[PDB]
């Protein structure tokens, strides 16, 4: 990664063994549950493109998803070259530049070139750009790997309302299209998929009920 | 298990006040939510008030300025004081309580004329 | 987070892998037991608003509570805008903008903007303000997940007084998130200790009550 | 099981001192707390003193400046020395001890006049 | 905590995740066995009042004991205000009892006092009060009086002596508890065979000498 | 390893206990699955030739593979000596032999001198390249299955078959950049009947995402 | 189970436009992918269009500039609007849908002359 | 502990949580096996007297031995006071003064006084002196807690010669004493205490056999 | 250990708690399998003689082997004294004898003095050589089988036999396959496997042999 | 199971070339290694060539500059093209293949004179 | 099991010396502690000396300057050499040994006059 | 199990050489140690030579300059070559081998005169 040293200069530092194990383990234990993605973003803080590729390459299973990630990265790299042809420049002027899609992804760039772009003034943040592409790819997965449609999440006969509500918003988080435009899945779906007994309590609650008010009302509704 | 019954209803003049009371079996602190509904003859069930355990009472807009809901944990009763009654408030009034399911009283009649 | 470097300057530092795992594990193991809240405050020392959002987002379960936290944050954010529309500045000469509710919550602010406010002289502590809102939200969740009411906490007849008092004050902590409790503590005790507790008189310390009740039969 | 009885009471002048003693069966170190209450005729039971095992004695405010409570583990007795007595101190005095429950003596009369 | 930086200046540092987990974990496994107190003191090296409260606040169980600790802290706070009733522009000179406990003070104020010249060690003072409270808790949770420890017919002398000094430590809340009566009680409460051996050893025997003599069953 | 200190100078630092244990454990748990190689490359950041040899020498099992690695290193060393035969005091030793790059005839101080020279002779990076070439060969030998034998079961979810397909392909070529048109062709040819009709109807140029979505459902 | 049928076909002049529609049983949002193929008499099956659930439509190169594919979840139909028709576009047109297997309609004839 | 910083100055540093846990764990797992003493010495590198007392105080069990340790420390402390009467009219001339027995043990000294002695020029190494007293006491505990006398270690009929030799020199180690007692014992008892089968082989080996030669010769000996 | 500080100077540093536990754990879990020796060498980076003695002394079991190591160290120490007898000089420190290198008659400060001298007298590195020589002997002693006793089982995959062959060869040499081993690896192979290896001809690499015998 | 037979042998002049072919039953890609040996009358078996699956061919030193070995997976044959033949190359030539055990052909005679 | 007996006693002048010896059955190295007590007629048992296995001998204060205790593992005896005897040293002398319990001899008489 | 027998003995002159051989059943590399002892009539058993697996041979001082011990793993025999024989070397010679226990041959007679 790139960190600041006490002298105030931005310097490269090797990716830590703790970090490497942390990413591998999060994938092994959580697979592609949505909470994985914020951890990747946090664990890849300051990463060069090489480091990001290292993190993705150290994943052993889930090779179907990783191939999908390569396609998404490749689509984004091509769009970069088309939108940023920046093919104009002279080699001799003291300021070496040349970011391309494959260079941002670490395929055609050396580590030193990656550090050069990231530590320039102004900086060309090839690490953050590549991380954007990787997260977009991870975002498409998880959506694909969401096992259930929100329409098929229904409170079990004996399921405590809290456990059903947890499942409801977990599924909503995966496939988080139109975030905060879900409107309780049009309001109708949270209640309609509720248990018979809970619904009567929730129905009796009336207009303007908060999630807090609904969950308290349905506390002790079942085992 | 749990039986609740309203009381305090009667005939009042337009421009008056009344205090309704909803008696609960057991201890009232065990209910996780209680409240009040009303229905006037021929009209759809209308929502009046709700109190959820640990929660501030929320009141309907047609009553927001007037009625008040109270809880007496000592006497185990949930009271709804109605003030500034209007002729349109004549309706059938029902109390509800939430535990393992929702339980209702049979209601008390309130008549404004 | 924003930390002090050996040179004495406040610089941003990446959130540590140990910190991230520590918070996830504490949520997994303790859920929303009251002791979680002080840990969040300690684990989020020096956090930017982004870091605080990262920690919350790293929680995999309990998404109903997390939706509740967002509601509390939005409510708290709105009160900030209402009390501080702060549109007063004619223009900002060398000062950045005044942080809005959404900027404090990390929704409309960049990490660099967050760093600018936190490292200003004088500092605008957007991290501490956001953490306050988050703790307010978590406090409500802890209360909601309290399994028993304090009025309903009963000493068994054969329960050692110490074990009952432990149960009593654990519940009081979550529901509070007064002396009437003391009174309730004696009233809910079993008969023999109650006579002893009644006999101790006014001004008894918790220590004196528990020592007095040391034995209490079993 | 455990029986305790007070002694040392009598009639004293206003402005005087007296030393009351509370005798315990067995060893006094086994009790986890002991103390003193008093009641004057027609008046509610008033709290006087308490000593808990391993603890410093705490005294009532109406007595705080004066009386002292002591424990003689050798003689197995708990003593309350009363000094600077006032006419209002005339009352019935009771000792208490804490073990598996609370045990009381029948009391000794103290009269200031 | 407050630590020394390479420049030699005393600077604030966030409490570490390793420290936080360590304190919580020691409470889970050891509860209030006496050895917890030296660990609290060691883990809180350099602690601010805020850090100390954090450590205490992160303990989840044992809330009866913690409430006792708050009361004990409050008793000591009142004596502080009473012994230093004192009540200018340069530095703030007045720490109150409640300021030392981190209840009415800001972290920067706490840091200001601890790094002052001369230093006002609000962290060390508060830790003293906290340890005083914990000592009381350790005593309360001692399950057995020293008077009830007696060596069994089949108990190795070493195991009895271990039990003796473990119990003595909790009821005293201190390790150095060898009053002459302990020496006397150790022999009086010993098993029949060892006691004859210990009696024959005479006065002034070291623990090593007593235990060696008694290595035969 | 050679690392940069706050002063900005490149200094030697002892290999860490955490690093050593991590490499030993990864071999124990993952054996020679392809993902080991990116971990080796990542764990050996800044390594001297000595450090790289240490990591390889601390592996206890799999000694057949380690002897193969030595052969590959020796072959690559010979090509180095052949491509830079130059033999011969500039007051700084400029020449490195193959065996010096492999840490056999060089001292730690000599290794540090080349890596910290300006310009640097990255003997660690060169040696790591040869080692990774060797490890890649080991991974292929330990691939248990040919890509031709991966065929989707009648009830196997398309996602699980695709995982098996690209997992095997990675081991047989020791890399993941293997989506030639034949691989694409083989994925459809070896799919089960119901999915294949769906995949056939999708047409050319379908993304993996589109194929997996299309085949979502497929009964089982 | 699931039956789909095309419609909207006919005879058009060179240089024309047409809008084909593919009707689906059930709800169209349940299909994970749908699309269009065509075959001209004597010619190999040629690929026309595909839409995958959650996906942007991709079109063939011989049509890339012109035809458009749409989904009406309200009317449960997938439409292909054909514009700038050429004489070579005369062919037999088939729609396809993806669920537990691939389902096809029988096709609708499009003739440009 | 007291450490040197990159600046080159000797400064106090708090005892680490890792160090504290390591000592407690070694005592819990190994009790007073002889290898405990070198670990205490290694874990207490640079320790102030306070730190050393901290380590000893964190031990929860084995309080008989720890009380024995206090007696040994007190005996050694008293001899320090006897050998260093360091009694005189207090100079108070800005230098500290009087390391005492109780000061070396951290009983009557402040941390700053302890740091002062250890960081003086010339240094008064109160930490190193105290560590000697603690180790002397620990040595006594290890000998006392030795479960078996060397005369009672005899090879079992099915015990591999290596395992018997391991027990023999482990027992000899706890009992400590000189290498001269070791080499004597070695000839007097290791062969005599061997099993019938090994002994014939060992007897047949002749004079001057190395431990290596004896152990190889007896490699096999059944199981 | 002795490490370089930011000032660029070589200073003593306490042995780390992680290092101490790591060595103890490797001995407890792996005993004297040959790979232990490279770990000791890696874990003892920068060690003073004191630190090396600490690591060896913290090992609790295997005290028979440790006594053998002590015998070997003493033998190596005597040869040092024999080759450098004089010291068995004001501007200069004393010359280290065998017992000074092993940390028996030297102080930490003296050890630091030699290791940080210009030119350095690497008393730590010399002692580590002696310790490793002893460990090599121990590894050989615990080799359960001679390489001559390694024979491929009839149904043992060639890879598994080759693993056993080179593991044993590594331990008995405590190490660096000569023409001898080459000959023995083929001769001890299984019957059908042997024909494939013989047909490969001279100069086949191990890689070629293991692929060739794949399928057996 | 698996039978292989050489062909292409005959009589050639000194200074000539020839191409030998080794035919395999089944598919040649299933063999894990194949190669060529030769023996001249009265001389010890001499090693000629080997090709291992996934491997570059390795040739003997007496032929290193000349002969070439090839694989035709289409025709299932392994070819050895012999060029720059010498009189000493007159010998009996054998092909070998590796599967569950080792299989040999009977050989083809090559005579240089 | 284990029997021990003292010897060497007799009548000595004031200002003299004597060497007492305590004989043990078996080997003396097996005892974990041995020592000496004395009692004068009519006087309480007085402590004289103790030696614990692996331990330096400790002597009483009334004798600290004079007597010495020794162990002969060769002869299996524990000797106490008494020097500078004073007339009060006339007393009955007992030896003790520690194994599974404490064993005593019957004693030897020492008379100073 | 394991039987070993010496050979090569006979009568030799003073000032001569002889080579003794000790034959082993099985393979000699399986033994963990082998060696040679001798006893002269009326004299205590005397130690001659030992070789331990993986070890350099060690020889007695009375023979140190002369005799040599060898191992033939091919012929499975352990040889002792005796040179510069003296008349005192006349004795009975025994070989020994170490496996699960120590095994001995019956010996071969060597006579120098």
């Amino acid at each position: 990664p790139i960190v600041q040293n006490l002298q105030g200069q931005m310097v490269h530092q090797c990716i830590s063994p703790r970090t490497l194990n942390a990413w591998v383990k999060v994938v092994e234990e959580k697979a592609f549950s949505p909470e994985v993605i914020p951890m990747f973003s946090a664990l890849s803080c300051g990463a060069t493109p090489q480091d990001l590729n290292t993190m993705l390459n150290t994943v052993g299973g889930h090779q179907a998803a990783m191939q999908m990630l390569k396609e998404t990265i490749n689509e984004e790299a091509a769009e970069w070259d088309r939108l940023h042809p920046v093919h104009a420049g002279p080699i001799a002027p003291g300021q070496m530049r040349e970011p391309r899609g494959s260079d941002i992804a670490g395929t055609t760039s050396t580590l030193q070139e990656q550090i050069g772009w990231m530590t320039h003034n102004p900086p060309i943040p090839v690490g953050e750009i590549y991380k954007r592409w990787i997260i977009l790819g991870l975002n498409k997965i998880v959506r694909m790997y969401s096992p259930t449609s929100i329409l098929d999440i229904r409170q079990g006969p004996k399921e405590p309302f809290r456990d059903y509500v947890d499942r409801f918003y977990k599924t909503l988080r995966a496939e988080q299209a139109s975030q905060e435009v879900k409107n309780a899945a049009t309001e109708t779906l949270l209640v309609q998929n509720a248990n018979p007994d809970c619904k009567t309590i929730l129905k009796a609650l009336g207009p303007g009920a908060t999630l807090e008010e609904m969950m308290t009302a349905c506390q002790g509704v079942g085992p | 298990d749990v039986q609740l019954q309203e009381s305090g209803g009667g005939l009042v003049q337009a421009g008056g006040s009344l205090r309704l009371s909803c008696a609960a079996s057991g201890s009232i602190s065990r209910f996780n939510a209680m409240g009040w509904w009303r229905q006037a003859p021929g009209k759809e069930r209308e929502f009046v008030a709700r109190i959820v355990k640990g929660g501030y009472a929320v009141l309907a807009d047609s009553v927001k300025g007037r009625f008040t809901i109270s809880i007496d944990s000592a006497e185990n009763t949930l009271a709804l004081q109605m003030n500034r009654l209007k002729p349109e408030d004549t309706a059938v009034y029902y109390c509800f309580a939430a535990l393992d399911t929702a339980y209702w009283g049979q209601g008390t009649q309130v008549t404004v004329s």
